[PDB]
């Protein structure tokens, strides 16, 4: 009889599981597929748009956003949940650029965001905060003093450094494909080609310019989201 | 069985009893056994501690605390509960010293701690402290007192009492001991043999005995039995337990 | 349902148990194993790192809180992390107000006091994280294991987590050397313990193990694949 | 089911507690008001006058709020009193802040906001009171607004709320000539509506509670019809009904 | 019909507060009994004592206490609720003395503490302290008073009152004695109390099993009748 | 089960209270807004007042600021509350930064308000969807839809309420670049979309047009008959 | 010198079955002159009027909060406020801010609603209630009006005689001070008529 | 209908709050009390009968004064009545302090109604199981009011609630006349107590208070005995 423990996050299963947190985890699969890959030359983030109507403004739907010029993001889950998460992340990065006047590392970015996360069952919510686990899985990538770095965040608050992680509806299959398609010496161009290959194999529709949002972060330049022409260039090869 | 009435501590029974404190009684009786005896010029304490794993160091989960310099702390029940109750009692004694400027009487400390443990018995958002603890002290101008306070909240005065799975058993074999006359030297022996006979060896084996006392023998100061007197008590036990 | 007595920590069973506390206790049995050993002047924490997938890094299980005191987590990431920030804040407050390191026994006592409040009061879920505490103070090394029942034990060793009974019985076989061992000897003993936890098909690789060592003059330092390399070079082969 | 606290949403989207607060007004006394060319009035039913009520009151269903604001109440007595007191507080707070009598629409919206806040959040039962505010303002002359326990409102020139409200309002809209009734014809229409909607062959003036609002000589006067006046009006309508039936 | 006996703040059909009656029945759960008798210028309180073993300290197990230097108290029920309620009563009496500069009359003390218990039973944040109270004292221009308070916050003065397991029979015996309209001198009041207890219990108790307190006009201090005087009184009753 | 709790994830990862509040909009009324080259239009189905309702106070279309407007679908009390809060926030934003509030800012504020109203128990979500329209400082036409889930999105021409799917498909089939060349073409499109669901025409439709900072005047019920004469004329013109 | 920061002059009078209240019309800062339409006398009813003396803005604030609370009371009770309740009410309104005192010394006057017995009252800055059977003044001209109303008033004074006495008293009293003056408004109220006037004194 | 008779913040699908009705049912089971408004004053009485004459009747009083001219009686719970008396005294004295004038009884009834309906606003706090009878004289007029656990308040020429209230109300409506005198009002009140007293009222078995132009005063036992003898 699980039913007595799913009601509420502050319950413990006979197997010691957090059923509310597990449901939040599974709620990630409701979101669109997001794939990020880490290479020596940088990190690239590929996502699916899942456009509901051609009359939609594609700029509104945001699967990848900028927390700071040196770092990038990817989302899978509730739009508003991730909106609060990203706003907090940007506020935190400016907090660091205020306190230490430096660019704060991506591992610390996911540290602070996970600090905002996993706070659902915390008494400090008296002013007002999450009474429910945050329902978005986060993909953080960028370049810091340790070179290019990509971190995947779990709505439970867990983070892990991942060379190539896939979140969203097709996380299992995309991860399985990335398992054999990834090599350590992969160049940025061939990595992005492989990422769009995985998206093509995974996405429910054909790949056009309005089906993919593409992002890149390299030590040289700042965060660049691929424009329409850059997206066409990177998709015409595939 | 009272179903529908024992989900909270603020709900009475058709017979008129809070089943939460009765379940705390049950938990205490399902816990370890601790005896204490008040001598002519002080009080002594004894804990039967089961070594659940030899991997545990000796002195782990120390159970004979000392709330104040002249007040000890023996307790049976939940170790987390024991530590929380000890901490609130220590804060109470420190507040008493800060506000009133002298040592806290054992009866007054027992009254304050019983009131506080009651304050966790009758609410709904909290749970009664499911642990029974001992209060012992020796004052040159007041005397010696002993008190047992269970999660029910009743702080009664016992000459020397026991709590645990051998409550009635320890009552039977502590009744035969004459108490009021001899001092700690002739009482530690009785405590040691009592603790070593109440414990069951076929089931729930692997126990060690730790002891503590307060009195003028250490200048009204609670401390564990000295290692020499400790091994002497163990030797009297092994001789007497034959 | 007769188990209506396990929906909150503030209700007792008819037999006098808090089944929610017991479920929290069993929760840390899910996490990966972690065993600690302590010498005359050195205490080691060795844990088995786990990864979500082989294409991603292994989950860190050894956490540094202060130069002299270190912790190892096994259980929920959220609760363990919160306990870690609480530990760091308290250790700093001790260094600021007393200029002396937080005693291991005192630190574990405040840990018990902090984690008892969720067990006693409605609201916060019980801290379901098994913590292995290894530090150094006046009477030398200490190993403290804080069970998620808001209880702690002074132990010569402990393995907490998945299949930790194998390491427990390994240490039960091998007390007789723990006290008199040096760094390398205790490290290899701990590695054999984890190898006992680990099944046949798997072995303690560089990415698989995490080692944390503290001592009288040596701070709580955690080693990684390249850092565990000299320590595993002295490691023997699995007796299979 | 979804009949728990008001902060719930039925799968079809309905707010069942708010729905019940709606239908609960059908148990309240019947009160109406209509908008005349140069006057506005409130007619209400005194459902409970058994034998021994002292009638130590100026009006029961009709409550005055301000030199320009008056309303009729329909709901639980406790929530009725609370709503009236909050109406007074808000109207006079606006007067103190702005040195002008509060516009009827503004005060109505203030009440509606409070009522919504009492069903929007907080786990508090919504005010089960439906109001009929009557008043004058220089912006729109004479205005009549029909409140709602849900927190909505509407500007109406003819509206009845209480028991047997549906039939009353149906016949009222059947027999309403907008823009061409004075105070006298409006009084006659209200009396006829009461005749048709109450459970009495001959309604007594005691069971009837009428207050009229009229602006004259630069000032707005709110008066409840005195017993002599209300009895004269009811007897006039009674002989008018007699005239109608003898002609028929 | 039923099912409304779960919350203190829930009105059952027919407007019956079940849980309050549940607390009143919990008063009896202590298993003891107590009676109070008042004379022209005296008020005697006597209560039974049950000792499971000699192992307890009889000097601390008293069931009657002293609120202020002239106001004494006796009560029964759950002993923890008993001591909490006497602590609250002493707090209230001290606050009254602080604020108003003169000793609390028995009627006002009962009224205030009954108001406290009413507030307890009116809001669902409190278990309504399931122990009944009997308060005694002397007041100028009115003489001795005996007042009773209950968990419901219902307070009333009594010429004679009772509580415990034998409430109804003790009250019937009290009525049988008071209908004879006799002056009830101090020794006579004490003996009526002892006879009531002995007959309703049918035990003819040894003098060591009863604690007695008395307040008189010549002795406004609440005097706990010591072993010597209770022996004198009740063995005199025996021979008388 | 998992439905009667605002902040409890279902086993399949749904906050069912949020989706029920979202569905509550579908029981409102059709409200379609289109943004043109220099104009933005709001077409809403008007409830035909029976005999006595004062149409002056049945406001379905309201302007938050002189540079933004909005139409709502859902419970009117919630819409009134959010209107008051959002216009108060527009004024406070002008207090803080002195420049006119951009449509993005006010839409983000509305979405955040709805979201903070749907993340804790004891607070029922705002069961209203609002179409935000207006021009920025540089006069760019932007239109936003806010969803009771607390999210917002940029729509070139969207419809909400009952029958919003039919209007959506109609706009998909008829929204062209040349259909917004002139103000009259945008008007023709919006009245066509309206009469798709409210086929009675004439009354039961309200329109509002915002040009490049004209402080929009709602089309008054003299040229709605004129504009529907134009619509019927073009309608018999292509057929 | 806080009184001199704006100044003012008010006086209240009663006669036989009638009341007369008079007030200054000047508004000006402690040194410079600005306007002459300041309202120190305020209608708390058909036959109730209150005169205020103190800081100009403090006067207006206390008048407005008084009107708010008085309309609240009138709506709560439905009856006309009987002037002794008004005097206690104004005393409370001033006193409830003892540690933050409004440096305003007001005055009231009226008649009993039932027996038509005139009543006047005086209030202090921190709110000391006071009632006189003859007269009361407040403002910057307290000494002169006090003295000459002591030397001029007679008991049981007829309504026309009441108007003449108040007019002469207020004019010849305001002739003796400068910060308060340049136009005085006189309000005589009787149970039958309310004749609102403004006596022609010097404009200087 | 059962799932809604458990909280004070949920509306029953058909009617209204059921906990209020249950509080009213608790009220109707209390001690009978009758109040009568005469031309020149008001009278309210109640029965103090209780078993175990050991009880001190003088110890507690069911009729208490709120100020020099306002008195009240109840029917239902005792401690809730005491709490209501305390709150009413505090409110009336606050009004006195603010206005320095004896509190009109209409405002007192309104304020006490507000305070008792406050307990009905939210869950976790039960409504008062007590109904109030308010007697008062002011502006040459005797006022009689009833205050409800629901916070409703209404006027009464003469009413009676508590046990057997329907029979008492029928008796009153078959007895009361608008030109009743104070002494005859007391006679009618004692007769109303009698027709369902069940056990031969004594001087102390009942408790009656009276209010008039000279304020409110609870009748002393001697006058109660005299009136009981006069009625016989």
């Amino acid at each position: 009889t699980r039913s007595e423990y799913d009601r509420g996050v502050n319950t413990f299963s006979p197997e010691g599981r957090l059923f509310q947190v597990e449901y939040a985890i599974e709620a990630i699969k409701l979101g669109s597929t997001a794939i990020g890959i880490q290479t020596s030359e940088g990190v690239c983030l590929a996502v699916e748009k899942r456009i509901t109507s051609p009359l939609m403004e594609p700029s509104s739907i945001e699967k990848i956003v900028e927390i700071d010029a040196h770092i990038g993001c990817a989302m899978s889950g509730l739009i508003k949940d991730a909106k609060t998460l990203i706003d907090k992340a940007r506020v935190e990065t400016q907090n660091h650029w205020f306190t230490y006047n430096e660019t704060m590392t991506v591992e610390s970015v996911t540290q602070a965001v996970s600090n905002l996360a996993l706070q659902f069952g915390e008494e400090d919510a008296d002013p007002g905060a999450m009474s429910r686990p945050f329902g978005v899985a986060l993909l953080f990538g960028g370049v810091d003093e340790k070179g290019p770095q990509l971190f995947h965040m779990d709505p439970s608050g867990t983070f892990v450094q991942c060379d190539a992680r896939a979140i969203g509806s097709a996380s299992e299959g995309a991860q399985s494909s990335l398992q054999e398609v990834y090599h350590k010496s992969m160049t940025l161009k061939e990595a992005i080609k492989s990422s769009l290959i995985i998206l093509k194999q995974v996405m429910e529709e054909k790949l056009n310019a309005t089906n993919i949002e593409l992002a890149t972060v390299q030590p040289g330049q700042n965060f660049h989201m691929f424009t329409k022409e850059e997206l066409e260039e990177v998709i015409k090869d595939i | 069985i009272g179903t529908g009435y024992d989900l909270s501590a603020s709900t009475f029974s058709p017979d008129g009893r809070v089943f939460q404190v009765e379940y705390a009684m049950k938990a205490v009786e399902n816990s370890s056994t601790a005896i204490g005896i008040r001598c002519k010029d002080g009080v002594v304490f004894g804990v039967e501690k089961l070594v659940l794993s030899k991997l545990y160091e000796e002195g782990s989960n120390k159970r004979l605390f000392n709330v104040d310099r002249h007040v000890g702390m023996a307790v049976a029940g939940l170790l987390a509960d024991a530590r929380s109750l000890a901490d609130i009692a220590r804060e109470e004694a420190s507040n008493f010293r800060s506000n009133f400027g002298y040592n806290i009487p054992l009866k007054h400390l027992a009254d304050r701690v019983a009131m506080y443990v009651h304050a966790y018995t009758l609410y709904s958002a909290v749970r009664p402290f499911g642990c029974s603890f001992m209060l012992g002290s020796y004052s040159v101008n007041d005397g010696a007192q002993l008190y047992m306070i269970d999660p029910s909240g009743v702080s009664y005065g016992y000459w020397g009492c026991a709590i645990g799975k051998a409550r009635q058993a320890a009552k039977t074999e502590i009744e035969k001991l004459q108490m009021k006359e001899m001092t700690c030297r002739d009482i530690v022996k009785e405590v040691a043999k009592i603790i070593y006979i109440v414990h069951d060896e076929v089931k729930d084996k692997a126990f060690e005995l730790e002891l503590s006392w307060v009195g003028e023998l250490t200048n009204g100061r609670h401390e564990i039995v000295p290692k020499d007197i400790r091994e002497e008590a163990e030797k009297y036990a092994k001789e007497s337990l034959k | 349902f007769r188990n209506q007595y396990d929906n909150d920590v503030t209700v007792w069973s008819p037999q006098g148990r808090i089944h929610q506390i017991e479920y929290a206790m069993e929760a840390v049995k899910q996490g990966s194993a972690t065993v600690g050993l302590k010498s005359k002047t050195h205490a080691v924490l060795v844990a088995l790192k786990r990864a979500q997938s082989e294409l991603a890094a292994h989950q860190k299980k050894i956490l540094h809180v202060d130069n002299h005191i270190g912790i190892s987590i096994a259980g929920l990431t959220a609760d363990a992390r919160l306990l870690c920030n609480f530990m760091r804040q308290e250790c700093l407050d001790s260094r600021f107000v007393f200029d002396r390191p937080l005693p291991v026994s005192r630190l574990v006592s405040l840990i018990g006091s902090k984690t008892q409040i969720p067990t006693q009061r409605y609201g916060r879920r019980p801290y379901g994280v098994g913590l292995l505490i290894a530090g150094y103070d006046d009477m030398g090394p200490h190993i403290f294991q804080t069970c998620p029942s808001a209880n702690y034990f002074d132990c010569r060793a402990m393995s907490i987590g998945a299949r930790s009974q194998s390491a427990r019985t390994y240490l039960e076989r091998h007390m007789s050397e723990f006290m008199e061992c040096n760094l390398n000897e205790l490290v290899k003993h701990g590695l054999r313990a984890l190898r006992e936890t680990l099944p046949a098909e798997q072995d303690l690789t560089t990415k698989n193990v995490s080692i944390g060592i503290v001592g009288k003059d040596l701070e709580f330092t955690i080693y990684d694949d390249d850092d565990v390399s000299p320590f595993l070079e002295g490691l023997e082969e699995r007796p299979q | 089911r979804y009949d728990s606290r008001t902060t719930i949403f039925s799968p079809e989207g309905r707010l069942y507690q708010v729905e019940y607060a709606m239908e609960a007004i059908g148990h309240a006394g019947t009160c109406l008001g209509i908008l005349a060319n140069d006057g506005v009035l409130l007619a209400a039913e005194r459902r409970n006058i058994h034998k021994l009520l002292d009638e130590v009151f100026f009006s029961e269903k009709i409550y005055k709020l301000n030199e320009d604001m008056a309303c009729s109440v329909a709901g639980i007595t406790s929530d009725a009193n609370v709503l009236t007191n909050e109406l007074r507080l808000i109207a006079q707070r606006y007067l103190l802040q702005y040195q002008e009598p509060i516009p009827c629409e503004q005060l109505v919206t203030a009440l509606c906001d409070i009522k919504q806040a009492y069903t929007q959040f907080g786990g508090k039962r919504p005010f089960g009171v439906s109001l009929l505010y009557i008043g004058w303002d220089k912006h729109y002359g004479f205005q009549l607004y029909q409140s709602d326990p849900s927190g909505n409102y509407g500007g109406w020139k003819a509206t009845c709320i209480g028991n047997n409200s549906a039939a009353a309002v149906s016949m009222l809209k059947q027999d309403y000539k907008e823009g061409e009734m004075t105070l006298k014809s409006a009084l006659a229409l209200a009396i006829k509506v009461l005749n048709k909607t109450m459970d009495v062959s001959k309604l007594s003036a005691e069971k009837v509670e009428i207050a009229t609002l009229t602006r004259e000589n630069g000032k707005t006067v709110i008066r409840v019809l005195k017993q002599k006046e209300v009895e004269q009006l009811i007897k006039k309508h009674e002989e008018e009904e007699a005239k109608a039936e003898r002609e028929k | 019909s039923a099912g409304f006996d779960r919350h203190i703040t829930i009105f059952s059909p027919e407007g019956r507060l079940y849980q309050v009656e549940y607390a009143f029945k919990a008063i009896n759960q202590g298993g003891l009994t107590s009676v109070a008798v008042r004379g022209k210028d005296c008020a005697v309180i006597v209560t039974q004592k049950k000792v499971p073993d000699k192992l307890l300290d009889s000097s601390t197990v008293t069931h009657l206490f002293k609120i202020t230097e002239n106001i004494g108290c006796v009560m029964t029920g759950m002993t923890a609720d008993s001591r909490s309620q006497v602590q609250r009563a002493r707090y209230e009496a001290a606050n009254w003395k602080y604020k108003y500069g003169y000793e609390i009359p028995v009627d006002m003390l009962c009224k205030r503490i009954a108001d406290i218990s009413q507030v307890y039973t009116q809001n669902a944040e409190m278990r309504p302290l399931g122990c009944c109270m009997i308060l005694i004292g002397i007041d100028e221009e009115q003489g001795p008073q005996v007042y009773k308070c209950d968990p419901a916050g219902y307070y009333c003065g009594f010429k004679a009152t009772a509580a415990g397991v034998k409430q109804t029979e003790s009250t019937s015996f009290l009525e049988k004695k008071v209908k004879k309209k006799f002056d009830w001198t101090f020794e006579q009041t004490v003996e009526t109390a002892i006879t009531c207890l002995s007959t309703v219990l049918s035990i003819d108790f040894k003098p060591s099993e009863i604690e007695v307190g008395v307040v008189t006009v010549e002795n406004p201090k609440f005097r706990i009748l010591t072993e010597a005087e209770i022996d004198a009184h009740l063995v005199a009753l025996a021979e008388r | 089960s998992y439905d009667r709790a605002i902040t409890v994830f279902s086993p399949d990862g749904h906050l069912f209270q949020v989706e029920y509040a979202q569905e509550a909009v579908k029981k409102g009324s059709t409200a379609v807004g289109v943004r043109g080259r220099d104009i933005v239009v709001l077409g809403v189905e008007k409830k035909s007042v029976a005999k006595l309702q004062d149409e002056r106070t049945v406001r379905k279309i309201c302007a938050l600021d002189d540079n933004v407007c909005m139409a709502f679908a859902g419970l009117t009390a919630d819409a009134r509350i959010v209107i008051n809060r959002a216009r108060v926030e527009c004024q406070s934003h002008r207090l803080t930064v002195e420049d006119p509030v951009t449509v993005e800012y006010i839409t983000r504020y509305i979405a955040s308000l709805k979201q903070r109203y749907t993340q804790s128990n004891g607070r029922r979500p705002f069961g209203i969807s609002a179409l935000i329209v207006g021009f920025d400082f540089d006069g760019t036409p932007r239109l936003y839809q806010t969803d009771p889930s607390g999210t917002y999105h940029a729509w070139k021409a969207n419809a909400i309420g009952r029958g919003a799917k039919s209007v959506r498909e109609f706009l998909e089939k008829n929204y062209t670049d040349e259909a917004i060349e002139t103000d009259d073409l945008t008007i023709k499109l919006v009245i066509k979309a309206l009469l798709e669901v409210v086929q009675s025409g004439g009354k039961n439709i309200e329109l509002a047009v915002m040009r490049r900072d004209q402080s929009l005047k709602i089309l008054n019920p003299e040229e709605i008959e004129k504009y529907v004469a134009e619509i019927e004329k073009e309608k018999e013109e292509n057929e | 010198s806080i009184m001199s920061y704006n100044g003012g002059a008010v006086m209240a009078m009663k006669g036989k079955n009638c009341v007369a209240i008079a007030a200054d019309r000047r508004f000006g800062i402690q040194a410079q002159m600005v306007t002459t339409d300041f309202q120190k006398i305020f209608p708390m009813g058909d036959r109730l009027y209150i005169g205020l003396a103190g800081l100009a803005t403090d006067v207006q604030t206390v008048a407005q909060r008084l009107k708010f609370r008085l309309n609240l009371y009138e709506l709560k009770e439905g009856r006309q406020i009987k002037p002794y309740t008004l005097m206690s009410m104004v005393a409370n309104l001033l006193y409830e801010k003892r540690f933050g005192p409004y440096y305003t010394e007001p005055v009231i006057a009226g008649l009993d609603p039932k027996t038509f017995k005139p009543f006047i009252c005086s209030l202090d800055l921190i709110g000391c209630p006071m009632v006189t059977d003859d007269f009361v003044v407040s403002g910057t001209c307290a000494e002169q009006m006090y003295g000459m109303c002591e030397s001029l008033w007679e008991p049981n004074m007829d309504p026309d005689h009441l108007f003449e006495t108040i007019s002469q008293a207020m004019l010849n009293a305001v002739d003796r001070d400068a910060v308060s003056g340049m136009g005085v408004i006189v309000h005589i109220i009787e149970k039958d008529k309310i004749t609102t006037r403004t006596l022609k004194a010097r404009m200087d | 209908e059962r799932g809604y008779s458990f909280s004070l913040t949920t509306f029953s699908p058909s009617g209204k709050l059921v906990q209020i009705e249950y509080a009213l049912a608790a009220v109707a089971g209390g001690a009978p009390s009758v109040g009568i408004k005469a031309a020149n004053g008001v009278v309210l009485a109640t029965e103090k009968k209780q078993k175990s004459i050991l009880y001190d009747e003088r110890s507690v009083h069911k009729v208490e004064p709120i100020t020099k001219h306002i008195g009240l009686v109840y029917s239902g719970m005792g401690p809730d009545y005491r709490v209501l008396v305390h709150r009413a005294r505090k409110l009336a004295q606050q009004y006195y302090l603010v206005y320095q004038e004896p509190i009109p009884t209409a405002q007192l009834v309104q304020r006490v109604a507000s305070v008792m309906q406050e307990y009905t606003q939210s869950g976790g706090v039960r409504p008062f199981g007590v109904s109030l009878l308010i007697c008062g004289w002011n502006e040459g007029r005797p006022y009689l009011f009833q205050s409800d656990p629901s916070g409703a308040y209404f006027a009464w020429k003469a009413t009676a609630m508590g046990k057997n209230y329907v029979n008492g109300k029928t008796f009153l409506e078959k007895r009361y006349n608008e030109d009743l005198e104070l002494e005859d009002a007391i006679h009618t009140a004692i007769l109303t107590l009698k027709e369902s007293f069940e056990g031969q009222m004594t001087e102390d078995n009942i408790e009656v208070g009276i209010c008039n132009e000279a304020g409110f005063r609870r009748l002393t036992p001697t006058e109660v005995k005299d009136y009981l003898a006069a009625i016989a």
